[PDB]
């Protein structure tokens, strides 16, 4: 259902976004 | 807050970043560089 | 009559060009 | 009504603790190990 | 190291602060033919010691401003204060007197550091040494 | 008698001892706090230190908040906890950047750069979590 | 830190020594004047350019001049 259809792309969107974010400063 | 401008969503998202997100990214960034040791 | 809401996403997105130029710019002139 | 509190209270408790919880995972030493990508320093 | 008999003193608010065990203190040690007060410059009086006595600052400027206080504001003077530079490694470098005669009074053995052989009316023009990194006294 | 003498045994430093400066109740009460309690890791001093800090920011926003005259009035204050909470967080980690980037030690393990990143992220749980159970409480019904 | 510079104008007066607070100046043997002395600012890096000497100097104009650079923190006076 539509629940599942914008919940399903939008957890792991966040998770990715902070990923990255956190990699713009990991790097020496 | 709304307008009947054309595209009355832009400004809810583009002030909360001008106001908020961007001042706070720059000066987390400008505070980051200044501090940096070393390399003079 | 008015502008339409796409002008205004074309006008962001052209914007968007020197924006990049300009970063280019400020990058050039620290050296 | 309460089913628009709700609705705040449910992607407020979530988002920041996924944003942090991928931040973590990423900052520990987490991203390399399960991934296999390798750390800067072994590269040879 | 260095000697001790600290002088009775209650203890202030306008001692030392991190940088004391951080950076550097200075120390400065002197002997008193009596036990008596003396003004500290961190703010209230404290007694000196009959003897030796040393005292830890955090400035310098303290150090010879208590120096001053004691060659000039007692009847027997006192003319043997040391002050010294504590750094925090334990490295204790002497600092006053620098060949131990005060440097008020001419003393062979110096060096003549810091002097110019002209008049401060004949210092280059600031045009002329333009993208050089050096202003007129630098030359 | 003399309750007021040198701090800890040397006068010459920058500092008077006072029946609050070095008192018994005093050492034992701050001795005690999460941030200098003994055998404690970074990750639950934060967990301990943000529970309650984010837990007492539920109250201004309820109260006197823009809010506070509608039913929206618990809801605001918990996005205004949760709001403070994460700036400090973000706070928190760019102090840790930028203080502890140059030699590492171990004496301490607050004071390094793994041990701060530690504290930042429990303290962002806990913030995270006393602001929640605050809202919890407060708000009526909502189950 | 500051520099402190003397000129061949200065008359052996000790004045400027005695003058400064922080111990930087030395009266050192010399034979352009009749006291046979000069000035000479061997420990600059512990001037903090209180402009006492220069106060002190009776010459015309100045014989002995600070000029003010990079600030430490010996020569910004700081106890913290
Ligand atoms: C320098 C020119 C300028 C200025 C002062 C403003 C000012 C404003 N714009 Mg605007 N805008 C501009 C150019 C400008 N605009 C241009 C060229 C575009 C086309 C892309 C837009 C498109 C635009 C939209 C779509 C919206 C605004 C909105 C706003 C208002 C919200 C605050 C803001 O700027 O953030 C939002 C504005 C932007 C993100 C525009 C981007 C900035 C432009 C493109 C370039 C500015 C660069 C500038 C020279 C940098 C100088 C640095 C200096 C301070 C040191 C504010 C009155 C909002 C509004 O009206 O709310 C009611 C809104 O929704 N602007
Ligand atoms: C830069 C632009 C900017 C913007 C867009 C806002 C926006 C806002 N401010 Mg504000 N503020 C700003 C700058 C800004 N501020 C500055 C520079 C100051 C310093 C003087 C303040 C000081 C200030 C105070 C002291 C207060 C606000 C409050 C508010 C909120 C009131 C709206 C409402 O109905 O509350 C309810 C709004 C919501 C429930 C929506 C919350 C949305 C996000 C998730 C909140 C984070 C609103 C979100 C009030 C507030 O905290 O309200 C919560 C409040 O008490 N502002
Ligand atoms: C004002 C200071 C203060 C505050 C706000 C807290 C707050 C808290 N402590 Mg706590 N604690 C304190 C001082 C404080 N502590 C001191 C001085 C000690 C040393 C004796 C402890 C020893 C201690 C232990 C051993 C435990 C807590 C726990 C807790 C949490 C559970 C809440 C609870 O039991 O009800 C309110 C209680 C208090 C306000 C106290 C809570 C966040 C528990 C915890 O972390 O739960 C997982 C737990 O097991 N505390
Ligand atoms: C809005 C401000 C505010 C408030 C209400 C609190 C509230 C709290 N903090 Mg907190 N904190 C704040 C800002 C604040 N914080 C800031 C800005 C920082 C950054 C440094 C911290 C860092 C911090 C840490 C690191 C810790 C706390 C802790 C605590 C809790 C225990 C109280 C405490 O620290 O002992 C009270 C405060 C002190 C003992 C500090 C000295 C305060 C002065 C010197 C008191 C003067 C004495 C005087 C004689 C008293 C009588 C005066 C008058 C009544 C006559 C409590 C929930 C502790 C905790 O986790 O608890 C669970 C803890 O470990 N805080
Ligand atoms: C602007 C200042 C301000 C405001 C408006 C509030 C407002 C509030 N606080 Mg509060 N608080 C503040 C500062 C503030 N706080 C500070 C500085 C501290 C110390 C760090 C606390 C510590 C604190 C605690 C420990 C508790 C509150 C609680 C509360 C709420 C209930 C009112 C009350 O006193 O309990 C009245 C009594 C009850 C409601 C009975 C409940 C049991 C209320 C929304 C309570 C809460 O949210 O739980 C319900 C609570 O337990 N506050
Ligand atoms: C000190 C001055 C002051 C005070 C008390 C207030 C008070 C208030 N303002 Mg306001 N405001 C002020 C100056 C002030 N304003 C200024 C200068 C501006 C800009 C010109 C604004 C702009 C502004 C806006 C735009 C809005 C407010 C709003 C509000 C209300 C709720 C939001 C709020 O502040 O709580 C939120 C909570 C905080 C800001 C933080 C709480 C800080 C805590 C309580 C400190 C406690 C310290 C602690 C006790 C230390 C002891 C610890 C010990 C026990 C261990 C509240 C009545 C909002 C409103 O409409 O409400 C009616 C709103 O929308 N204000
Ligand atoms: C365990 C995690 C989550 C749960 C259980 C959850 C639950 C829900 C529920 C019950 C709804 C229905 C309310 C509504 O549609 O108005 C909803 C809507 C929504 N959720 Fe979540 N949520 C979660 C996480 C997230 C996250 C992290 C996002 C990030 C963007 C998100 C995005 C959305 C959006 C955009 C809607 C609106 C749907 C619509 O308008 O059709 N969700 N969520
Ligand atoms: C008690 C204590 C200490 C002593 C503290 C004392 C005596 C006083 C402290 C007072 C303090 C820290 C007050 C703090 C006030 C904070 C305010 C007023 C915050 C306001 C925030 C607002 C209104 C935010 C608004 C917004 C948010 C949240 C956003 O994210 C963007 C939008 C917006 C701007 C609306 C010390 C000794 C410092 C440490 C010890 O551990 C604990
Ligand atoms: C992607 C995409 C979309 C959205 C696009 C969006 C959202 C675009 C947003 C654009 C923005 C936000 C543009 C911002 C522009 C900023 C500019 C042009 C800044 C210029 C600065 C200049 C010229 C000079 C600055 C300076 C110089 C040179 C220095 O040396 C230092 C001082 C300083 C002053 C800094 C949508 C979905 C619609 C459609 C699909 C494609
Ligand atoms: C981009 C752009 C631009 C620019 C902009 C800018 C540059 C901005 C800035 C920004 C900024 C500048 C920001 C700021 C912010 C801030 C904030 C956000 C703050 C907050 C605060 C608060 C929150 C407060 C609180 C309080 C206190 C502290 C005390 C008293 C009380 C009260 C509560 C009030 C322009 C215009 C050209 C336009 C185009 C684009
Ligand atoms: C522990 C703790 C805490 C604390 C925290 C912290 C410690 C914080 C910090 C904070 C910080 C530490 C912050 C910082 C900030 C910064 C800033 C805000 C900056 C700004 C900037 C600017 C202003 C800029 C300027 C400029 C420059 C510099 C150059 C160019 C130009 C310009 C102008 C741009 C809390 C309370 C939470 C709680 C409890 C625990
Ligand atoms: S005060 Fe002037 S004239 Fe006298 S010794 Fe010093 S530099 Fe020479
Ligand atoms: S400026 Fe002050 S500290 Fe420097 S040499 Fe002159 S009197 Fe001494």
């Amino acid at each position: 259902v539509r629940w599942l259809a914008v919940h399903t792309l939008a957890v792991p969107s966040v998770f990715f976004v902070g990923a990255i974010a956190a990699m713009q400063f990991i790097q020496r | 807050m709304d307008g009947s401008y054309a595209a009355s969503y832009l400004p809810w998202i583009l002030i909360p970043m001008v106001g908020w997100l961007f001042p706070a990214v720059t000066m987390g960034l400008l505070f980051i560089h200044i501090e940096s040791e070393g390399e003079g | 009559m008015a502008l339409s809401d796409t002008q205004i996403l074309a006008a962001l997105v052209v914007a968007l060009l020197p924006a990049f130029l300009a970063f280019r710019l400020s990058t050039e002139l620290y050296k | 009504i309460v089913t628009s509190i709700r609705y705040w209270v449910i992607h407020s408790i979530t988002i920041p603790m996924l944003f942090i919880a991928g931040w973590l995972f990423v900052s520990t030493g987490l991203a390399y190990d399960a991934f296999g990508t390798p750390r800067p320093d072994e590269y040879f | 190291e260095l000697s001790g008999q600290p002088p009775k003193f209650g203890g202030s608010t306008g001692g030392l602060l991190s940088k004391a065990n951080r950076e550097e203190k200075y120390a400065i040690t002197w002997t008193s033919a009596s036990e008596q007060v003396f003004e500290m410059p961190t703010g209230g009086a404290a007694i000196m010691n009959e003897g030796e006595n040393l005292l830890y600052l955090a400035r310098k400027e303290q150090c010879l401003a208590l120096g001053t206080q004691l060659r000039t504001k007692f009847k027997p003077k006192i003319q043997d204060y040391k002050i010294y530079r504590v750094y925090p490694s334990g490295e204790v470098q002497y600092l006053h007197p620098a060949d131990g005669v005060f440097p008020e009074k001419v003393n062979e053995g110096r060096e003549a550091q810091g002097t110019k052989t002209r008049r401060i009316g004949q210092n280059p023009e600031p045009v002329t040494i333009k993208f050089s990194g050096k202003a007129p006294y630098e030359v | 008698n003399q309750v007021v003498q040198a701090y800890n045994g040397d006068p010459f430093v920058g500092h008077l001892s006072t029946p609050i400066s070095d008192s018994a109740f005093t050492r034992t009460f701050i001795g005690n706090l999460p941030a200098y309690r003994k055998g404690l890791s970074p990750i639950l001093r934060g967990l301990e230190v943000g529970m309650a800090h984010g837990y007492f920011l539920i109250g201004p926003w309820t109260l006197l908040g823009p809010l506070r005259d509608s039913e929206y009035q618990y809801i605001g204050g918990l996005i205004g906890a949760l709001a403070l909470i994460l700036v400090a967080t973000a706070a928190l980690s760019s102090y840790g950047l930028v203080t502890f980037q140059g030699e590492q030690g171990s004496g301490d393990t607050l004071q390094t750069a793994d041990g701060w990143s530690q504290f930042a992220a429990g303290f962002f749980v806990g913030g995270m979590g006393g602001a929640f159970v605050a809202y919890f409480l407060l708000e009526n019904l909502s189950v | 830190s500051h520099s402190v510079k003397i000129y061949d104008t200065c008359i052996g007066c000790t004045q400027c020594v005695r003058a400064c607070p922080l111990d930087v100046l030395e009266m050192v043997p010399w034979d352009g004047c009749k006291a046979a002395q000069i000035a000479s600012s061997p420990r600059t890096e512990d001037c903090v350019g209180c402009k006492r000497c220069e106060t002190a100097c009776p010459t015309d104009f100045l014989s002995i001049r600070v000029y003010l650079g990079a600030e430490t923190t010996r020569s910004m006076g700081l106890a913290y």
